[PDB]
């Protein structure tokens, strides 16, 4: 029958789906590690504030930068914390890599079940982004709305 | 100053909805070839398709957003993109987030002890910013569904969507400075 | 018979605009939800973070040009914005090499015919710079003067 | 028949040893050209960079794996030797990109049987960081002990 | 005859010789540019310190980061300095794309006047590498050479 | 707070180990077309395979893991692969140190005095998370080496990392928490 | 100091000047097979090309900027490029520019009080380095729009743009050192 | 302590000294099939090849720098790379470096009051890591000109030049210590 154009969340087949899973895995436990190995110990501590600034929120952060081949505001210092951060590097080039080889061709494949890409390969993409500005819009007015509730009470 | 800021803004807010409401109710959406009857050069809008040369010129078509098709093997994705432009739910939604940050912007001025109000103004517009993203993206993608070009309706839209960011940005920046000024006052 | 600016041909028309029309929105997005809440400014006034509507563009800009930055998004909202705004950066940029590389084969050295328009480009950016650059020197030049009778 | 590791075939086995080798003649060239000069310590004595041999394996690693860094050569030797890893990193990391990619287009979806192997270094690596982390907090932890007798 | 090898310098190939020198003449009048929009202007000074620290040796240093893709421990913040750079970064993407697509089998290719990369082709990188290392190693030696001097001198 | 985290993190490590026990004992692992007779829509895990529908619906069979014959021991990293795999050896050792973080957990409430209890069940944790990631790695390649779909014990094993990494996160905090209080009575008494 | 950075700044300029103005005149720029009478080695500059060796040899002949017959004009921007080729506006405007440069250095040199001059000559050196960019740019790109090489020429034009950016930032430098001293004047003063 | 430092780099630079002395005075540089009459496996070095099995095992042959090819269009990159090969300048070089850096570092045990030795001993030794990266690199790609590997020779080698950047570092660890000691003496 009508040749099947790609779907709205065709950006995701160069990998496999287990591939995609393991990379969540991967990503949780690598920010996990880097927290665990940057703030456990006390002698990192000095009303006591840490040598670093790796929280787990800031190693979550590190790692998803790491991984969009981004960069942050921070780096780890220590020998322990830098060799999750290398082996992270290295996982991050070659993972990357083999997805960015043939994203191209993955986004424009028919199948019956050169040209330029074109809006509806990446559709999907721009819904994801418009979502994502939305739910910061959402977390941000929640924020300030709690924010001004426990003011008005403090001051009440 | 002030006044400069509130004279921007209102300004652009009511430009903004000028230059949409005349996107979603005109028809130069679209030139492309067709056939306003039930093949020649068709400019068209968000409802209607019209001829501008031919026999036919001047006649007016509704667009078939549903085409009578063979419609086997149909993925529910297709259908729910086709209801979404025939709807045109995010311009919609855009006219009305960008009327409500405009009642808004009004409504502050005769509550000027009420400062959320200004905030509101600017949520709404950029929301109508992100709609008419959405509803642009919507409308490019279904025409997917061999040359073609928009009219200025289309860029009237664009446009709209430009002011109505700029116009959200210049109220979060008078929420800020009202606040900024409240809390100067304040600690003096 | 491909022209000065065929570096854009991997990419078609509507996706460069609504790239730019992206950018804007995700711009716009980090300066509100950085700068709208009174509670993150402190004492003028000064906010907890650098992240204004100009630092923003230039933050945006940055991320999708693979160039990096100086500052970062701390809060939870602006990371939010950060994070997919590189997810879609990665995804575009990474479409756009792939299909660029499809492109040019379709072993002959690139002509400098074929880059042309981005080096025009770029003279026309380092133009415009110093424009504004000099701008701005003669209206601070002027103030000084008109301050200093 | 492709192994665990087969992300490693577009390189031969000799270019990544040289590879080593490069990165370790580069990171000692950096770390003397930054700390041999008695003129830049000035007053412990504290020295004008932060260019130490460890910090100089990090500002290597971060620049071969096109993750960036925190801190980057001031000096002229330390800037050349900088640039001409740069240099190096650029060619020997586009050569291998284009060489995958070559591999793997000779439309299917990479399976997780072919980068079993980076997951397994990372785990390993994981377990690695853990174990120093661990033993260095043992030492501190006896030597705080001996010192409170 | 014989089928001619790929020669020591055969990383340039993917690009013409034009092409290169257009590169470097960008690179300087770049770093120019950003120097001069950088610290011209009194009103960026403060016995006077520069609000920014871009002067012509930091402006080269930070074209050539963005070149390679690499990046530095300095960002312009003025709206002119700006422009420079965001055009710079569109500049650099373009032509480290059009450079980097068929780098690989740029390197391989047999001349008559998949495998893997051997050391052979990657034998001129190497030894560029090699030979940028002894001039730094030189020039640093020379500087301690010259500072000893001037030293004694001033000493005695 | 400190009663309301050790309340959460107990919850967490015991939720992990239950999800985790019941992924490698149970058997909806994989839905795929088979055989359990010593071609239909059947279920595997990691020790048996069984069949849905069908007259012979409910017959369990045990997995070969040496499948084919000639027994071919050319390359020792595919048999490596398969005595891992066999042995389930990353599973299991998940659900161990999952055992010994919850164990450390209890000693650590009872004794209220030696906070390095804290910390190994902290790293218990993350060291058991690790151990999920791998065997999950592992047993996906094997499968690897007719379309599927995995059952609700894969996802159970997934839940079970998931957790464990939360609670790791939850017991280092904790640990955290109790130096600092340290510190800061000693700061205050001297 | 501030003598030998205006001499060296003097002689950059003069040296700048008086190469971009030696390479628009000269057509040593492009060694290639042509003909001279309205296939032999040739040489080619900007407005003529003639022939080394043979029968005619030394014999030149203007260059026509718009080959082929039928007039094709389909698309605007060839017909743009064409124009902008033969018209020569950037290397000239880059000449033009350096003199301007050249001007203002010998004006500061005269007037010693307005500081404003010496970052107009700074300016002109920068946009005079840009002109050379964009102008070689156009040269090559019409060039490619049989073996060629470029003449001394070319290499003349090379080295006005370098040494007219040293030049520009030598300026920039004076110009920053002046508004330095200045200021030390102006604090000790008040 | 920099009494044990200083055994440390005295240790590691007669171990390098030792290796690459070994490394080029072997002939485990290569393993490949070939003939050492004049095709069986053969062991292969810098200067000879030998074979290890056959009626011919035990004896060898010097290997051949320049074969007696057609030679024809022959550029004379080849022919430096060869010349560069068959000399093996860079392992000699290496071997010399490694030798007047244990030579500075004897010295300056014998010539405490000049620090500058140090310095030298610590140049020396990265430079003839260096050497060592240069000549193997060379070596391979000579080599180019279908199994093969390589002995415990040309791992000596590598593990000499490891050896050698290891000793620089600390040489050059200990010219900071001893510059940081004067300058805390003349402070003080
Ligand atoms: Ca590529
Ligand atoms: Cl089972
Ligand atoms: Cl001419």
């Amino acid at each position: 029958p009508q040749k099947s154009k790609p779907g709205v969340f065709s950006f995701l087949d160069p990998l496999a789906y287990e591939i995609w899973m393991c990379i969540v895995f991967a990503y949780i436990g690598v920010s996990v590690v880097l927290f665990l190995v940057s703030r456990f110990s006390p002698y990192e501590w000095h009303s006591s504030e840490s040598t670093n600034e790796f929280g787990i929120f800031n190693s979550l952060w590190f790692s998803l930068g790491a991984f969009m081949q981004q960069g942050c505001d921070i780096s780890p210092r220590s020998l322990s914390g830098r060799i999750v951060g290398g082996v992270w590097w290295f996982f991050t080039l070659i993972i990357i890599s083999s997805y960015t080889a043939n994203l191209a061709a993955f986004l424009t494949v028919e199948r019956m079940v050169t040209s330029a890409l074109s809006l509806s390969n990446v559709a999907g993409v721009f819904y994801i982004l418009v979502g994502g500005l939305g739910l910061a819009m959402l977390v941000a007015l929640i924020e300030f709305c709690y924010k001004s509730r426990a003011e008005a009470k403090r001051m009440k | 100053d002030r006044g400069v800021q509130m004279l921007l803004t209102t300004v652009g807010a009511f430009a903004a909805f000028s230059l949409m409401t005349i996107a979603v109710g005109t028809d130069y959406w679209l030139y492309s070839r067709g056939v306003c009857k039930t093949e020649v050069m068709t400019h068209s809008g968000l409802w209607r398709t019209c001829c501008l040369e031919g026999n036919f010129k001047g006649l007016c078509k509704q667009i078939d957003h549903f085409p009578e098709d063979a419609d086997y093997e149909a993925d529910t994705a297709e259908y729910f993109l086709r209801a979404v432009r025939a709807s045109s739910i995010f311009p919609i939604l855009s006219v009305i987030l960008l009327f409500m940050g405009g009642l808004c912007i009004a409504a502050s001025e005769f509550y000027k002890t009420r400062h959320n109000i200004i905030l509101s103004a600017g949520i709404f517009f950029v929301s109508a910013g992100l709609s008419n993203i959405i509803g642009i993206i919507v409308y490019i993608s279904a025409n997917a569904g061999n040359s073609y070009s928009y009219g200025w309706s289309f860029y009237f839209g664009a446009l709209s969507f430009i002011i109505a960011e700029m116009v959200g940005v210049l109220a979060v920046h008078m929420f800020i400075d009202r606040h900024k000024q409240l809390r100067a006052t304040a600690r003096a």
